[PDB]
């Protein structure tokens, strides 16, 4: 599957990295085949910020996993640099809520979405990186119930000096939005740093979002701060599987390995590819890209002299 | 609050002004403020020039053992990027008043980064100290206080000099007696000494009335390296590369615990 | 099993993935124990969570030296799985930085093998292996003899195309490595430029003119930095007196993109400040001193830096204190 930098571009489908990337649908002329495209315009960047993404495509390349969404190609194009991924097309779980389940999913939907995210951060962490950015928005839901994480300019390695790490104290940039999803150790930038168990963290934060259809703490940034230095909040297994996530003290909070044999993950029975089309039942998604639906103003997610 | 910036406690307070912890209330990213009395600069000599002179090096200055300036407000505030703890700080917690060599070592490594970087970018230091080196919670160091460097000329062929203002301990013979002209790398050298024998010994190697003992030039027990450092002759003293190659620095130490760093946002 | 065994079987069954043709029983059988004692190593070398042994490094280091399995890993790494070319670099990345007394001896190594280099070098030419090639060659680079190998070689100038490479991945990762060779050993890059001058620098004049926007751009903020460290000294002073930098310096100031005029402004300032021009660069500057005074005055008003207007005002300053010796 060969990409050469020719495409025609299509609905935007989201947007990101402090405005300056558009998410785009596209058909790939060569071949038929619809994808993502996603585009920043380099001339509104730092040389930090060209730099911090040359650092995204890196890692993605180094990564290998059936849950993440996996990159298929990377140029320049003009001024911007435009990365191809292939097209989820149900979208991100964020979609999914804000477009239809506004007050939250159903749980074996969100057993399911959960299990998918907790194997990958397996795999990143055993690979000796912290995602950084676990959040709804960074959920995407294949075309048949494939349940991908995304987000990996967000990923910090913990291999520095040709050796493991136990403990980071980088403070991520260009983490605005993130805020909410980080845990208490991040955001206090102390001494002892923090590690993996973050995310999982994060992974409790995403588990209230989507059981809950809006973010933990819309509120200004410092005030959350106050609150997270309380914790957000069914099946009794659920509750008590968030209770772990959100734990105060990372030491106390269980392994993406180890949470994947909690008794919550018990109801599922089917692979998500038999059973999570089906739980996303009302929503229909996208087949036809040759109509007007995706020139529709609703989007295409939640349908239902110098001299010298 | 102040811009985005809401206020902490105090941190430290040199000769210029109290420096107190800051938290950037949009990214939440913990910074420190350089708070300066507009009043109290005029009556520092030069205390304004210097100032505006230290935000105009580290404005076009990066490198990861160089401290970062991240913002300047007004009415003084010089927003800094967030240490720990700085070195002086470090020795005055512990009866012993000095590092364990792998310690040191890793923090003098950092250090020769430091100003190798620096020197290629023509700045010479000229106030290289413990109190000068401050620590990210990461173990980074990170060289401050530019206040009274000299940027050399980018086509001066030398890095002559004319000027001493550093601390008066650090200071080498040539301006223990004035000279007119001396090399300002080989003054940032001889400061470097002087720490890495402080911070590995607690003791300094000049007491004091200061100047008179210098400019005349004893160890007490990396010696051949020190001598080297701490050369009376400035021809005969090391050269960066001359450091880099001695094999105190190019040996690896083996690591016995160190000084751990010594023991501010909710009431807001 | 001890290292010795690990290396063992590892040499073994890369030998049989290397040989001619044969079953594929037995490449598969190859390729899991290629993957199962990669895993071993780097867990001996990185540890899990049992820190690094002080005692098995020492053994697997020895028994990778005598191998030659460290250079078998590194030319037959396409015979490699994924996770196992991701494991060849990091035991590669680990043992690199083995540090006995004064000595490093992995670097020793390579010295006697230096092949290994260029191995990895030409890793940027096939797309399922340069990600690896390149993290183990900017490894390589940290350490000086290894830095100075490749710099005094031919093939060295193979980064002038990898970074017009139109898989950006590939072009950055290029880039990357090749930015390093020129600015963390210093007295050695000052010693490359001074020697191989003309022919650098008449590949470094292609790159300013690429039709690659990031290649533009980032070739001339590494142009304005080197120019600008101290160590370099005799080659700015070279640079900045012929009349075609000039030209093309004035040039890029009338650019499309307001970032690569920023950038040739910072190169451009460096021909100005200096107080021993040559005659025909002082000419051009006297031929467009006018023009110049009206264009920097009007140069990207829309910023209020202050640095960058104290620039501006500096160098007008000095275009209109020009004179005739
Ligand atoms: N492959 C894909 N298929 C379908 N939808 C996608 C795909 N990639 C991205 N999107 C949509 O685009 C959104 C933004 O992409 P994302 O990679 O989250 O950028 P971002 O920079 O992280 N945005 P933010 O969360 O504001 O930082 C996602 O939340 C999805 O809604
Ligand atoms: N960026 C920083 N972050 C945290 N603490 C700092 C920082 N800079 C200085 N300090 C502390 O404040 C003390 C005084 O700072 P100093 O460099 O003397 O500033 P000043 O010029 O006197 N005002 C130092 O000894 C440090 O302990």
């Amino acid at each position: 599957s060969s990409f050469l930098p020719c495409y025609e571009l299509l609905t935007v489908i989201g947007k990101g990295f402090e405005d300056l990337m558009t998410v785009n649908l596209a058909r790939y002329k060569p071949t038929g085949e619809y994808v993502t495209v996603r585009r920043i315009n380099l001339e509104a960047c730092s040389n930090e910020m060209v730099t911090f993404l040359q650092g995204e495509l890196h890692v993605s390349k180094l990564f290998n996993h059936p849950n993440i969404v996996p990159y298929r190609a990377t140029f320049i194009a003009d001024n911007e640099l435009w990365v191809v991924t292939s097209f989820m097309a149900y979208g991100s779980a964020k979609d999914l809520i804000c477009t239809h389940f506004m007050d939250g999913m159903n749980e074996l939907a969100i057993a399911y979405i959960l299990q998918g995210v907790l194997k990958a951060l397996d795999y990143i962490h055993h690979m000796g990186y912290v995602h950084r950015s676990v959040k709804a928005s960074h959920i995407l839901i294949s075309v048949d119930g494939k349940v991908y994480l995304s987000g990996l300019r967000s990923n910090l390695s913990m291999i520095s000096h040709g050796q493991r790490q136990r403990v980071v104290h980088d403070f991520p940039k260009y983490s605005v939005k993130v805020l909410p999803w980080l845990s208490p150790e991040v955001l206090q930038q102390n001494l002892q740093g923090y590690d993996a168990k973050s995310d999982i963290y994060s992974v409790g934060i995403t588990a209230c979002e989507l059981a809950n259809g809006h973010v933990p703490f819309d509120m200004p940034a410092t005030q959350m701060l106050l609150e997270k230095l309380t914790v957000p909040c069914f099946s009794p297994h659920f509750h008590h599987f968030v209770e772990q996530c959100l734990q105060r003290n990372p030491d106390a909070r269980p392994s993406a390995s180890t949470l994947l044999n909690h008794s919550f993950f018990k109801q599922i029975k089917r692979r998500a590819s038999e059973a999570l089309p089906e739980l996303l039942r009302p929503v229909t998604p996208i087949t036809n890209f040759e109509g007007s639906q995706s020139q529709d103003h609703s989007g295409i997610f939640g349908l239902v002299d110098w001299e010298f | 609050l102040i811009g985005k910036y809401l206020m902490g406690d105090l941190l430290g307070e040199g000769s210029y002004g109290k420096v107190k912890e800051v938290l950037d209330s949009e990214t939440l990213c913990r910074r420190a403020v350089k708070i300066l009395k507009k009043k109290k600069l005029r009556r520092i000599p030069n205390g304004e020039a210097n100032v505006k002179k230290e935000i105009q090096l580290l404005r076009r200055l990066r490198h990861k053992n160089v401290i970062q300036l991240v913002d300047v407000l007004y009415n003084m505030y010089m927003v800094m990027e967030y240490c720990v703890c700085g070195m002086q700080e470090m020795l005055d917690s512990v009866p012993e008043k000095r590092f364990p060599v792998c310690q040191a070592h890793g923090y003098f490594c950092q250090l020769i980064d430091g100003l190798e970087y620096l020197h290629s970018q023509g700045i010479v230091h000229k106030d290289i100290k413990p109190g000068n080196l401050l620590l990210t919670t990461g173990g980074t160091l990170k060289i401050s206080a530019l206040g009274v460097a000299e940027a050399l000329h980018p086509f001066a062929a030398d890095d002559t000099c004319r000027t001493s203002q550093g601390s008066p301990a650090f200071q080498p013979p040539e301006i223990a007696n004035g000279l007119d002209t001396f090399s300002g790398f080989k003054v940032d050298i001889w400061s470097a000494g002087v720490t890495l024998y402080n911070i590995t010994t607690g003791l300094y190697p000049f007491e004091g009335k200061l100047f008179e003992n210098i400019g005349k030039g004893a160890i007490p027990g990396l010696s051949d390296l020190l001598k080297g450092m701490l050369e009376y002759e400035p021809a005969k003293r090391f050269s960066i590369r001359q450091i880099r190659q001695h094999s105190w620095f190019r040996k690896k130490h083996p690591p016995e615990a160190p000084v751990p760093i010594p023991p501010t946002v909710v009431p807001y | 099993k001890s290292p010795a065994d690990i290396v063992k079987n590892l040499k073994e069954s890369m030998a049989v993935l290397e040989k001619q043709d044969i079953s594929d029983k037995k490449a598969e059988k190859a390729t899991e124990e290629v993957s199962k004692n990669l895993v071993a190593m780097k867990e001996i070398l990185y540890g899990t969570n049992k820190e690094p042994q002080t005692e098995a490094v020492a053994q697997l280091a020895q028994e990778l030296y005598n191998s030659g399995l460290l250079s078998t890993l590194v030319a037959d790494l396409q015979l490699i799985d994924f996770e196992g070319k991701k494991d060849v670099a990091q035991i590669f990345n680990n043992i690199l930085r083995r540090q006995i007394g004064t000595r490093t001896p992995t670097v020793e190594y390579i010295c006697t093998q230096q092949n290994i280099l260029f191995m990895l070098l030409k890793g940027y030419e096939s797309p399922e292996i340069a990600l690896n090639c390149g993290i183990m060659l900017r490894e390589c680079i940290r350490h000086e003899p290894l830095a100075k190998i490749i710099l005094w070689s031919e093939q060295f100038y193979d980064f002038f195309r990898y970074v017009e490479m139109s898989t950006f991945d590939i072009a950055s990762d290029a880039f990357a490595t090749f930015k390093d060779l020129l600015t963390r050993h210093k007295l050695l890059s000052a010693e490359f430029l001074e020697q191989h001058y003309d022919r650098f620098f008449s590949e470094y004049e292609k790159l300013l003119h690429s039709e690659n926007y990031v290649t533009k751009r980032q070739s001339l903020k590494l142009l304005g930095e080197l120019l600008l460290d101290r160590h370099n000294f005799t080659i700015m002073t070279k640079y900045i007196s012929k009349p075609e930098n000039l030209k093309l310096m004035m040039n890029l100031l009338r650019d499309k993109s307001r970032n690569i005029q920023f950038e040739a402004f910072h190169v451009f300032k460096v021909f100005v400040a200096n107080p021993n021009k040559t005659q025909p660069i002082l000419d051009i500057l006297l031929k467009n001193q006018a023009k110049l005074i009206e264009f920097l005055s009007k140069f990207q008003n829309d910023r209020e830096d202050e640095q960058f207007n104290d620039e501006k005002t500096y160098l007008v300053k000095q275009i209109r204190d020009l004179k005739r010796p």
